[PDB]
């Protein structure tokens, strides 16, 4: 069944489970034609499938010439997401295929369960949470390596960096989900609460700045702080 | 001319014989139905008095044997019978016909509603979709479940309609998941018409056999497979024109033939508001349309 606020802990335990989130696979730029009419041009775009317990990333990057000659493309970007999931899932061994694969969007329902119709004992799952992979691009290093690819690529990340030596996987996505939600309210003051401090930097094999336990407890409240406001300024509060 | 003799009535009950009705008392001299229409099936349904639950019936044709109705008071229904011997079936039938205790199939000449309803609907095809061989006629009644109902519980009361699933392999081209799901001519001409149905009046009359079995039994896996049949065509964007033009006057005639009290729990909204309105045979069921938004405006 769904997933939500009651059944949060199950993400970490030892089922092996994948979520897929799909809104950053059909990407594009609205402009205006000579002629004055509308036209949209497609960006490189990605699916974001992520195991929550262990951090790993697997970022399917879409590049814009498997939008050529096609038509009606958001509704061919899901069933491309759906396509690409299943080949990751049959491209792993069967020890690391997933029991369950969550779904951030009901309309990836359907494409992915016709195309696991072959794993009749994975099950699809939608979910009630309002997670926040959408800002997935927000993350420097992921927008630059889909940015800059020149044909399809798969590109592998733990999106915890070494966060699982110190800390439960609870707590690690906790933590990433509060991280993204920050960088969709307010993109430009999240990074600079990230970046503020030039002695704290990023490891080359890592996405996020290596702080210290007590400076990603600030750093949270900052993020926290972040979050509260937007939402005062927003509605006025 | 046939005839359907009755041994007795000894409870109330109300007989159907295909779309007409009649009440008749506890221990009434009723003894059958004379005038029966030959060249099509026909269907005898009861509902008794005391327990409008379980309403049940035999589908039968005249051509195929000599049948009559006894009730049974250990089993508590009205069962029907074949009778061997063709000169004492036709001496009861001669008894009853000159004593006057008989009901006349009352067909108006005019119409042809139940040739329209029964069209494709073939004797042979009902005893393959309900399995009792050593009987020439076919039991059904409100509660049997289908067998694709089954897998999701005793085999030989099941109704053995054709399974359609439109999230299955059988329904789905490796290679083609986005085409095949959203397209399903694959699946109605190749697979269904092609392959298992052989042509499209086998494929209709199952349509036909499982709407009257909703319409008179309230049998709620028949409404399933109909709506299941008449969506399989409706979202094939190729469909054989003879058949769309076809299939409009089948749901024609089944649409003007519901009553009127029981649209609300026979005909499903999603599946009548997508086929004629959103699926690619939209615009190809013209007489089926108007009568929709005439009689049932509500349900769209
Ligand atoms: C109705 C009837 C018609 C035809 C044949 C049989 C055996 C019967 N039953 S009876 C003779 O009443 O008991």
């Amino acid at each position: 069944g769904a997933m939500n606020s009651s059944n949060y802990a199950e993400l970490f335990n030892n089922d092996i489970k994948l979520f897929v989130d799909d809104t950053n696979v059909y990407r594009v730029t609205v402009h205006k034609t000579f002629e004055g009419n509308v036209a949209t041009k497609a960006i490189n775009g990605c699916i974001f499938t992520l195991n929550p317990k262990t951090g790993h990333l697997f970022l399917k990057i879409i590049h814009t010439s498997v939008w050529a000659g096609q038509k009606r493309l958001s509704q061919l970007a899901k069933w491309k997401t759906a396509e690409e999931v299943s080949a990751l899932v049959r491209s792993l061994p069967k020890e690391e295929q997933p029991k369950q694969i969550i779904v951030t969007r009901k309309a990836m329902l359907d494409p992915l369960e016709v195309h696991m119709l072959d794993f009749p004992n994975i099950a699809i799952r939608p979910t009630e949470l309002r997670l926040p992979f959408s800002a997935a691009m927000s993350i420097d290093k992921l927008s630059d390596v889909v940015m800059k690819a020149t044909e399809p690529q798969m590109v592998l990340f733990n999106i915890y960096d070494d966060w699982l030596d110190r800390i439960s996987s609870y707590t690690a996505f906790s933590r990433l989900t509060l991280l993204l939600r920050a960088l969709k309210t307010n993109e430009e003051s999240a990074k600079m609460i990230l970046l503020s401090d030039p002695t704290i930097t990023i490891k080359s094999y890592h996405l996020w700045p290596s702080f210290t336990d007590e400076q990603w407890i600030t750093i949270e409240s900052q993020m926290r702080d972040l979050i509260l406001t937007e939402y005062g300024r927003k509605y006025n509060v | 001319m046939n005839t359907v003799p009755f041994t007795s009535a000894p409870i109330e009950v109300t007989i159907g014989i295909d779309q007409y009705s009649f009440n008749v008392k506890e221990n009434q001299p009723f003894h059958g139905i004379k005038d029966i229409p030959i060249g099509h099936v026909h269907v005898i349904h009861f509902q008794h008095a005391d327990n409008s639950s379980m309403r049940y019936g035999y589908w039968f044709d005249c051509r195929m044997g000599n049948f009559y109705i006894q009730y049974d008071p250990k089993d508590g229904l009205y069962k029907m019978m074949e009778e061997r011997d063709g000169a004492k079936f036709e001496n009861i039938v001669h008894n009853f016909k000159e004593r006057q205790m008989m009901v006349s199939y009352p067909k108006i000449d005019e119409d042809d509603t139940w040739y329209n309803l029964t069209e494709f609907v073939q004797m042979d095809k009902i005893r393959k979709i309900v399995r009792k061989d050593e009987n020439q006629f076919s039991y059904v009644d409100s509660s049997m479940t289908t067998v694709q109902e089954n897998e999701l519980s005793d085999p030989a009361h099941s109704l053995n309609y054709t399974v359609i699933n439109f999230k299955s392999r059988e329904a789905i081209r490796p290679g083609h998941e986005m085409e095949d799901f959203l397209d399903k001519s694959y699946y109605l001409n190749t697979v269904m018409l092609q392959g298992i149905f052989k042509n499209s009046s086998n494929y209709f009359g199952e349509l036909q056999f499982a709407f009257l079995n909703a319409m008179f039994f309230g049998n709620y896996g028949s409404s399933l497979q109909w709506h299941a049949m008449i969506e399989l065509i409706c979202s094939s964007a190729t469909v054989p024109k003879h058949m769309l033009d076809k299939l409009d006057e089948i749901l024609y005639y089944q649409i003007k033939t519901l009553p009127e009290q029981y649209s609300d729990i026979l005909l499903n909204e999603r599946v009548w508001n997508i086929c004629l309105y959103s699926s690619f045979q939209k615009n190809s069921l013209h007489n089926t349309e108007k009568i929709m938004e005439n009689k049932y405006p509500e349900l769209l």
